[PDB]
DNA sequence: CTCGTGCCTGGTGTCTTGGGTGTTTTCCCCTTGGC
DNA sequence: GCCAAGGGGAAAACACCCAAGACACCAGGCACGAG
């Protein structure tokens, strides 16, 4: 066998990326010339503990661990090269290029292995896939959950960029699995907000707003999306009739595209006693300076008053509110039916909303002309017409007597064109 | 009189590691799908991992200002919601792969045969087909069972 | 089986005959102090007025889930949702 | 004195919306025609 | 030849039905409360 034997096929993965390298196994240890970033990784026979030979991406790798707890992996190696390789490493390292194989049941059920760095996940004893801890750089936390973060590294391929673990809770031992499980990744792993649990009308759902820089990443049960800061066109706060919710809602532009199906907002329905506590992972000098000490890195309160505070910074828009509009029955949006549907018409101080699905705003601008129609409630109820300049006409159907007045009074101060104004 | 018996099966990807396809995808660092398998092929920290159809629940992509992200849901406690059969699981107290997501950008980089991004909007895609040609498999069985043949 | 909750329960249903009011009396003499005194003080009430109250409301309110029930299952829903109260209340013309 | 009211958990089941039909209506392509 | 009117075709906007799934309700259980 020569003492050095060298290759341009194989590579290494590491903190969540794949890269190519010149190796170079000698009687000393194992030199690998990375060509990502041109430098020689050289790990001693002395510095080993074990070899692995298994599939990767480019076929078949060889796994190495070190001594020092820093787990190796390398990748690029075809499976029908193993005499070549083995033959070298059982002459210079006194080690085998041993079968730990992946489990290629496909299964999702397994069990996770510290094996120093290299975190195995097993079905039984045949690790399915393993990552090297180093590589979480970013680590979150939630029921019977382990979130995984790799490290944002660009230079990669289509990469793994965050992996969830489902723990169940262990019944032969009371101590918590994910707390122990997660400082256990922890000593080996590399690590703004999230809103926990916001119950939307639009999309339909409970979603976790991931606060970032420039997008919230409403994390979702199957879905998720992000909403650039940019695309929204408004903000409004909207006290529910019931005097017990209030819907915050988000004009998107672009609306964010719900598979086939496109949502110009963002509903979002909170009770006005849901409480909840933030923190924003940054530095108060950083929360001062974005926010003018309006806010603090961390608070509780009203779900509804401290997000409408939170996203009005993010996104900088004013939250929107109804005018004096207060119906007879005092609340301040109207029972109406739009489309095949009920909701509420919102007599916003600047605009009209139909609030839930489908979602519609309308501002007084856009109006060409209104009328109230004899209802259908009473022989004096009303239904309320509304085209727009647009030639899109919208109507508003169903609605008392008692609203009549209100809304009467309402246009009128909002001086709008009502077809019967000139009877 | 008395009751009635019923019977379950594991669902294996491949029997062995080498009867496991080696698809340009795989090598290629690429999100892949075995349709004659049933599984679909994945680059997990550099690691060509299988996971059966069967496994994954459902899936979401989302465009991240310069990057798309696919994102694999996989069947789980708590995950495989509304089924009487919580713990499908052959071991439900095992650790879960809940999820998997994947990253690339929307751009085309230097040198690709395809945009980082192609690969998951193709591998979405598939997925959703194999998926759904899978579930509808599985659900022949469900009714198909219980008739006498006429 | 004639172990218990079998035999009680099951026989319950012959032998209330009775007529149990469903909201706790006391719990109940309290809201209507309450709302009375949301009217004006010094107003005695009597344990026949409360009881006038608590048993016409019982009836009342079933009656009112009553429209409720068909107005879920109106819609084709068993749960039903305050607009069904609020189809049943604006159907019944029984508002403010 | 202890039954009734309640905080907590898991599950469902059942209410929501997505995918889809085909009906009532408009804007557009195609072509002939008149000054 | 330049300039214009008409019938028709493909489509859009609507009221409605069928499928999926997630949350939010009851069911289950241990505990505190006040009839």
């Amino acid at each position: 066998m020569a003492e050095t034997l060298e290759f341009n096929d194989v590579y290494q993965e590491v903190k969540g990326s794949m890269n190519d390298g010149r190796l170079r196994l000698s009687r000393q240890g194992i030199i690998f010339k990375n060509s990502k970033t041109g430098k020689v990784d050289n790990i001693q026979a002395g510095e080993l503990t074990e070899g692995i030979w298994r599939r990767v991406a480019l076929g078949h790798g060889l796994k190495l661990l070190t001594k020092n707890g820093h787990v190796y992996k390398y990748d690029g190696f075809r499976e029908s090269e193993f005499e070549k390789l083995s033959d070298f490493f059982k002459t210079h390292y006194r080690l085998e290029l041993m079968e730990k194989d992946l489990c290629v049941k496909g299964w999702n059920w397994g069990t996770v292995k510290f094996g120093g760095q290299l975190l195995s996940f097993d079905i039984g004893d045949q690790p399915v896939f393993e990552i090297p801890l180093s590589n979480v750089s970013q680590c979150t936390t939630g029921k019977n959950e382990v979130t995984l973060e790799f490290h944002q590294n660009d230079d990669a391929e289509v990469s793994l960029m965050e992996v969830r673990f489902y723990v169940p809770p262990t019944q032969e031992d009371g101590v918590d699995p994910v707390e122990a499980f997660a400082q256990n990744v922890l000593s080996k792993a590399d690590v703004i907000c999230i809103f926990r649990e916001l119950q939307c009308l639009t999309p339909r759902g409970r979603y976790d707003i991931r606060i970032y820089p420039t997008f919230l990443h409403l994390h979702g049960k199957t879905f998720d999306y992000k909403i650039p800061y940019t695309t929204v066109l408004r903000l409004f706060l909207l006290p529910h009739k019931d005097q017990r919710q209030m819907f915050f809602v988000i004009s998107l532009d672009p609306p964010i595209k719900q598979g086939q199906t496109r949502y110009h907002f963002l509903i979002l329905l909170f009770s006005k006693d849901e409480d909840i506590s933030l923190t924003l992972n940054m530095n108060e000098e950083e929360v001062e300076k974005r926010f003018e000490g309006r806010l603090t890195k961390n608070m509780s309160g009203s779900l509804y008053e401290m997000v409408s505070r939170v996203m009005k910074a993010l996104v900088n828009r004013k939250i929107t509110v109804p005018g004096n509009f207060q119906g007879h029955s005092g609340a301040q949006c109207i029972t109406c039916s739009y489309k095949a549907s009920s909701g509420l018409l919102y007599p916003l101080e600047r605009g009209f909303i139909y609030v839930h699905k489908p979602p519609v705003h309308i501002r007084f601008d856009e109006i060409s002309f209104v009328n109230f129609a004899r209802g259908t409630t009473t022989t004096r109820s009303f239904d309320f017409e509304i085209e727009t300049k647009q030639g899109t006409q919208y109507t508003f159907s169903s609605i008392e007597r008692e609203e009549y007045g209100k809304l009467f009074d309402f246009v009128n101060a909002k001086k709008l064109n009502i077809k019967n104004r000139g009877l | 009189e008395q009751q009635i018996q019923k019977a379950r099966k594991s669902n294996v990807s491949y029997k062995n590691p080498s009867l496991m396809p080696k698809e340009p995808h795989i090598r290629e660092m690429k999100i892949y799908i075995d349709k004659k398998y049933e599984t679909v092929i994945m680059p997990v920290f550099g690691i060509a991992t299988p996971f059966h159809i069967a496994t994954i629940k459902n899936i979401s992509m989302s465009v991240e200002g310069d990057y798309t992200y696919l994102r694999i849901n996989f069947y789980c406690p708590g995950s495989a919601l509304g089924r009487n059969e919580g713990n499908i699981f052959p071991n439900p107290e095992a650790t879960f792969v809940k999820e998997i997501t994947y990253r690339a950008s929307n751009i085309k980089a230097p040198g690709e045969q395809t945009v980082p991004a192609l690969n998951l909007q193709n591998a979405f895609r598939i997925i959703k087909e194999v998926q759904k040609r899978y579930k509808t498999r599985e659900a022949e069985e469900k009714e198909k069972e219980g008739i006498v043949k006429q | 089986r004639y172990r218990p909750g079998t035999v009680a329960l099951r026989e319950i249903r012959r032998y209330q005959k009775s007529t149990e009011l469903l909201i706790r009396k006391l719990p109940f003499q309290r809201l209507v102090r309450e709302i009375a005194q949301d009217f004006k003080t010094d107003l005695r009430f009597q344990s026949s007025a409360v009881m006038a109250l608590q048993e016409a409301s019982e009836a009342y309110l079933v009656g009112l889930f009553e429209d409720t029930n068909l107005a879920a299952i109106h819609a084709k829903r068993v749960t039903i949702m305050p607009k069904d109260i609020q189809l049943a209340r604006r159907i019944r013309g029984e508002r403010a």
